[PDB]
This record gives structure tokens, sequence and C-alpha cells, in this order.
């Protein structure tokens, strides 16, 4: 089967702490609203 | 393990020997301005 | 405008300008000084 | 990182005092405090001018 991965699978890209700030990064991520393989 | 500021310079670290947080401030620096009256009046000066 | 220009001026410290690093201590330890002169010259030229 | 921000010569309080001076003159004395020594005048009459 297939399913829409709404807004999910983001993770901490580094062990840095950043406080109340809109940081931006390039990394391997699950694309937003991608199409996940659902197994029964 | 360590904090960054808005400009992504290091702002804090966790001490790996004992896990408290150390804030890191720059070593202090600045201009040595000299205040003087006219040398055509005194040789006394003050340092800012 | 001033914050963007200041943060740009700071971020430009981390740019390599075709040197082997943007961190001056790396250049002062990954090379002998007679080669490191060129790498520092690139960083000086870029920062300047 | 070698960057420094220096203070203004006048503090925000002093600017608030100067703008209050400018205003207190403008209220009590018309344009006269620009042109010379401040001359008091009743505010309704400054408006009639
Ligand atoms: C690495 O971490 C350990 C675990 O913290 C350090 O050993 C000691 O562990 C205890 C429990 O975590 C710490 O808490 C308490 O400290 C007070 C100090 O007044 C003491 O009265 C208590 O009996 C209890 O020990 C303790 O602070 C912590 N540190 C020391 C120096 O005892 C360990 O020391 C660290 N590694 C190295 C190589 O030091
Ligand atoms: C996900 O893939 C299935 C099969 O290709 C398709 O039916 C569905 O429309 C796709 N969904 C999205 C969000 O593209
Ligand atoms: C400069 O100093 C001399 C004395 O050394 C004095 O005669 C002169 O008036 C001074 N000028 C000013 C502008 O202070």
């Amino acid at each position: 089967a297939y399913t829409n991965s709404f807004t999910r699978g983001v993770y901490y890209p580094d062990k840095v702490f950043r406080s109340s700030v809109l940081h931006s990064t390039q990394d391997l991520f699950l694309p937003f609203f991608s199409n996940v393989t659902w197994f029964h | 393990q360590f904090g960054r500021d808005i400009a992504d310079t290091t702002d804090a670290v966790r001490d790996p020997q004992t896990l408290e947080i150390l804030d890191i401030t720059p070593c202090s620096f600045g201009g040595v301005s000299v205040i003087t009256p006219g040398t055509n009046t005194s040789n006394e000066v003050a340092v800012l | 405008q001033n914050a963007q220009a200041l943060n740009t001026l700071v971020k430009q410290l981390s740019s390599n300008f075709g040197a082997i690093s943007s961190v001056l201590n790396d250049i002062l330890s990954r090379l002998d000084p007679p080669e490191a002169e060129v790498q520092i010259d690139r960083l000086i030229t870029g920062r300047l | 990182n070698g960057l420094t921000v220096l203070p203004p010569l006048l503090t925000d309080e002093m600017i608030a005092q100067y703008t209050s001076a400018l205003l207190a003159g403008t209220i009590t004395s018309g344009w006269t405090f620009g042109a010379g020594a401040a001359l008091q005048i009743p505010f309704a009459m400054q408006m009639a001018y």
C-alpha cells in the first residue's frame, strides 16, 4: 500500500543547541508530504 | 553538546567531565582612546 | 540593513576564499609556514 | 570577532530631554525660541498666529 507522510521524519541534524532561532540546514531528510510504502 | 548564537558562533559548551553548561564569552578587547587637554595647556592625560 | 551587513561580515570569516580552510589555526598546522603564506594571503585577500 | 558597537554621545534620555525642550518651547513660546530668547505666549494665541 501507499500513504502520505504529512510533515514528519525531521531529526536533529547536529548535536548543537540553538535557542529560539530559525536555523537552516542542508541534509538527508524525508521530503515533506512524500509517499511512504505501507506494509500490512 | 554546545550552544550556538544567531550568527552560529559558539555560545556555550557542556563540560564532558561533568555535564553542567558553561557559557563562553569572548576575551575582552577595545580601543585605548586617550583623552587630553591641549598640549598647549597641559601634559596630563586620561585613558579610556 | 545594519544587522544583515554585520552578520554578513561575520559569516564571511568562515568562507574559504580558495584557501585549504577558513580557520587560521588549520592553515598554521596543516602546512609548513612557507606554503601557509599563500593560504593566509588568500584569506587576507578575501577578508580584506 | 573584532567588531565593536560604540555608544551614541547623547543617551536616549538626553534625546528625550532635548525633544521635550523643543516641545516645551514650541508649546509655550511659538517660533520665538528659534528666532531669539523664548517669549511666552498663551497657546490659543499662538494658534491664532
Ligand atoms: C565522571 O562522572 C562521575 C559521575 O558523576 C564522577 O564521579 C562522582 O559521581 C557522583 C555521582 O554522580 C557525583 O555526586 C556527588 O558529589 C558530592 C560532592 O560533594 C559527593 O559528596 C557525593 O558523595 C557524590 O559523589 C560527584 O560529584 C562525582 N564527582 C566526583 C569528583 O566525585 C567522576 O568524578 C567523573 N570522572 C572523573 C575522571 O573524575
Ligand atoms: C502515492 O503513490 C500511489 C501509487 O503510485 C498513488 O496512488 C498516490 O496518488 C501517490 N500519492 C502522492 C501524495 O503522490
Ligand atoms: C599656547 O601656549 C602659550 C604658552 O606656552 C600661550 O602663550 C598661548 O596663549 C597658548 N594658546 C592657546 C590657544 O591656548
